[PDB]
Order: structure tokens, then C-alpha cells, then sequence
């Protein structure tokens, strides 16, 4: 459970400019992303973050220690804006955006750690905010104009769609992306084999779950899913 | 990792199963509407027609129902207790579908009066306002925010009405609404002892 006395403190202390070097900063160029960090020293290195994967799996010393750090910087992010913690979620998003969060977290080439991390930080950051609330996936009252005479699957989804708060879905992306992995995943002989594919899946899962409890999806796409998740567990 | 991830399948799962009962009510008003609208612009055919809709397409799985039924027996054997517990439930509640579907159908709430429409639309307004608000606590802790609050609890005030065959229809209302919960959390909002404006919406929530 958070603790919003030292999160904040650590929240005001981390995010000081004057800390600015500790942190290391990624930076979305024509489309690939670049990590700039600054050594122990008054330097800069910037390098893709795919040559960084790339020189990692080589068995480069430097390469692997700094994608080890990015990788704890995010998991740090990402713990700080548990709970819906604002101070800091407001800063991680505009330093994080949601197309770069997707684009890291989509490619396959970066290690599976890495993209486990990426997805609990859009869990924590993005997915958890004012717009998003829990609803009840059965109610009670019901208006006597709002039922329909004929009523399907589509009719179903589009008066949900209808009772949708925001026109426009920025997780759309994203929910195409898990429905990708889960398929992949269940297309697997061995649905938990490999200790670093249970993390990503078990952060995937995790986003899912949140999506769903928060009515991101629809109810053909929950059926659609539904196969999928069996599958997945037997 | 594998049991967590289990677990949050099975929570998944529970709440698709829960998307499907909302479905089947809304069949339900459906063909009943339809019913009444024709013979009256018989039950038989809508007895027909209920019993039919229970198990093609609103199926868990395309095995028929096995697969679920196997997922289940098969997690019950592991020894994480939640996820015991969970494929347990699961399992009874699977075999229940039709007493649950009927237990809630029984609750149903039309709301056809032209005033009870309104009084909907009142409500759900002042209700989304208020928990707005409530989410942003540490905005207003210690403005016009404590006045939007005040007007909001005594507009809901004005709402319960006066009057005993008003007022039960009323409480059915707010309770279907989920009026409580969020009443709840806003008497569980931290507070500071010597705020007037605080005690005053505090009795006004009480």
C-alpha cells in the first residue's frame, strides 16, 4: 500500500531539476527512441535503445548495466504513481506520452524485462486517471424508451459504446496489442515456460484486467477474449 | 506469476460472466416490451423464448460449456487457496445461471413516469458531480468548491422527497443509483478538525 507522506518526499526530491542527471531520459526521434544518460562524469551518451538490446545480447558490460538501470528507473516511475499519486503521474506522462510508452512496448527485439517494466508503467500512469472509473457491469434501473425492441451482440455494443464517456480511445492500440500477445501466448505449446515471458504476460494480464473492470471493452471483444484466457490457462 | 496471473483470468472472467447476466436482463426487457407493445399498443411465446436463450452464442467457451468446466476442476487441485476459492465459486455459480438470472430480473426498474425520468436524469448528474468531486479530496481538504458540494447534498436532499408511496419509490431509486457507496467515501475523506464548512456538509451527507 502506498504511503503518500514519503511518496510525496521522494516525489518532490526525485523530480528536482537540479537531479535531472540521475534520471535518464528517452527521446522519441524520426520513428525510433533514443536513451541520453549521463555517466558518473560531466558526459553524455545518447544511443538507440534497439542498439542498446542489440549490444546487450552481445555481452557488452556498459550496454547491459544501463539498460538494467532504465529498467529499475522505470519500475521506480511506476511505483511512484501508485495509488493515483498526481504529482508525479502528471511528470511521467509528459516525459512518457502514450505513443512512445506503445512503441516501446510493442517491439519484440527488446528484452522481455524491459517491456514488462514499460507495461507496468502504462498500467500505473495512464490506465488509472480521472476519466477512468470502475462500473458496474449489471445495473437496475433501466429507462423504458432506452429498450430496444430487437436486441443482438451489436446492438448490445453500440449502447455501450452510446453510454461511453470519451468518443475517442486512446488504448485502442493497446488493447490490440494484448489481444496480439495473449493469442501468441496461447498459440505457445507451453502457455509458462520461460521465467521472463511469465513477467510480460503476468503485466499484460494485469492491464487487461484494469481495461476491462474499467469498461474499455466491449461485450463481443470480452467473448472473443474469453476463448483466449481459457486457452491460456488449460 | 502463474498463480497471479491465474487469479486475474478467473476475476476476468467473473466479470465477463457478470457482462452476460446484464444481457440476458436486457433480452428479457426486450422481449417483454415487445410483447406489450404488441398485444397492447402471449406468455407462452416469451416463456419460449426465455427458456431457449439459455445455453448458443453467449457461451464461455466453444467446447459447449466443457472447457470451462474442466479450467475449473483442473485449478481447484492447485494449492493457492485464492484461486481455490475462486475456481470454486466459479463452478457453483455456473450451474445456477437461471436463479440467478430470474433473482435478478425481480429487481428490475423501469422508471416510466416522465417525473421519474427526470428525477433519474437529476440524480445522476448530482451523483456524477459529487464523486467528481470527491476524487479530487486533496484539492478542497482545508473555495467554490465547498459551495458546488453544499448545493449538490441539499438539491439530493430536495430529491428523497416527502411522502411514504413517493418516498420507498425514491430509496428504490438511490439504492439502484449507487448512491450509498459514494456517500460512503466521501464520509470516509480525511478531514481537519475546525472547518465549519466541512461539519456543515458533513451533516448535510448524515
Amino acid at each position: 500500500i502506498a504511503i503518500p507522506v514519503t511518496q510525496e518526499l521522494i516525489c518532490k526530491c526525485v523530480l528536482d531539476p537540479k537531479n535531472s542527471d540521475i534520471l535518464i531520459r528517452t527521446e522519441l526521434r524520426p520513428e525510433e527512441v533514443w536513451l541520453t544518460w549521463t555517466d558518473k562524469n560531466n558526459e553524455h551518451h545518447e544511443k538507440s535503445v534497439r542498439q542498446l538490446a542489440q549490444e546487450a545480447r552481445a555481452g557488452n558490460a556498459h550496454d547491459e548495466n544501463v539498460l538494467s538501470y532504465y529498467r529499475y528507473q522505470l519500475k521506480l516511475f511506476a511505483r511512484m504513481c501508485l495509488d493515483r499519486q498526481y504529482l508525479a503521474i502528471d511528470e511521467i506522462s509528459q516525459q512518457l506520452g502514450v505513443d512512445l510508452i506503445f512503441l516501446c512496448m510493442a517491439d519484440e527485439m527488446l528484452p522481455f524485462d524491459l517491456r514488462a517494466s514499460f507495461c507496468h508503467l502504462m498500467l500505473h500512469v495512464h490506465v488509472d486517471r480521472d476519466p477512468q472509473e470502475l462500473v458496474t457491469p449489471v445495473k437496475f434501473a433501466r429507462l423504458w424508451t432506452e429498450i430496444p425492441t430487437a436486441i443482438t451482440i451489436k446492438d448490445y455494443d453500440s449502447n455501450l459504446n452510446a453510454s461511453r464517456d470519451d468518443k475517442k480511445n486512446k488504448f485502442a492500440n493497446t488493447m490490440e496489442f494484448v489481444e496480439d500477445y495473449l493469442n501468441n501466448v496461447v498459440s505457445e505449446a507451453v502457455p509458462f515456460a520461460n521465467e521472463e515471458k511469465n513477467k510480460l504476460t503476468f503485466e499484460v494480464v494485469s492491464l487487461a484486467h484494469n481495461l476491462i473492470y474499467f469498461g474499455f471493452y466491449s461485450f463481443s471483444e470480452l467473448l472473443r477474449l474469453t476463448r483466449t484466457l481459457l486457452g491460456i490457462i488449460d | 506469476v502463474v498463480m497471479e496471473t491465474k487469479l486475474k483470468i478467473l476475476e476476468i472472467l467473473q466479470f465477463i460472466l457478470n457482462v452476460r447476466l446484464d444481457y440476458r436482463i436486457s433480452y428479457l426487457l426486450s422481449v417483454f416490451k415487445k410483447e406489450f407493445v404488441e398485444v397492447f399498443p402471449n406468455l407462452d411465446r416469451i416463456g419460449e423464448q426465455a427458456e431457449a436463450m439459455f445455453g448458443s452464442m453467449l457461451e464461455v467457451d466453444d467446447e459447449g460449456g466443457r472447457m470451462f468446466l474442466r479450467v475449473l476442476i483442473h485449478l481447484t487441485m492447485h494449492d493457492y487457496a485464492p484461486l481455490v476459492s475462486g475456481a470454486l465459486q466459479l463452478l457453483f455459480k455456473h450451474f445456477s445461471q437461471r436463479q440467478e438470472a430470474m433473482h435478478t430480473f425481480k429487481q428490475v426498474q423501469l422508471l416510466i413516469s416522465a417525473q421519474d425520468v427526470e428525477n433519474y436524469k437529476v440524480i445522476k448528474s448530482e451523483l456524477d458531480r459529487l464523486r467528481t468531486m470527491v476524487e479530487k479530496s486533496e484539492l478542497w481538504v482545508d473555495s467554490e468548491n465547498y459551495q458546488i458540494v453544499k448545493g449538490i447534498l441539499e438539491r439530493l436532499n430536495k430529491m428523497c422527497g416527502v411522502g411514504e408511496q413517493m418516498r420507498k419509490k425514491q430509496q428504490r431509486l438511490l439504492k439502484n443509483m449507487d448512491a450509498h457507496k459514494v456517500m460512503l467515501d466521501l464520509l470516509q475523506i480525511p478531514y481537519d478538525k475546525g472547518d465549519a464548512k466541512m461539519m456543515e456538509i458533513l451533516r448535510y451527507t448524515h
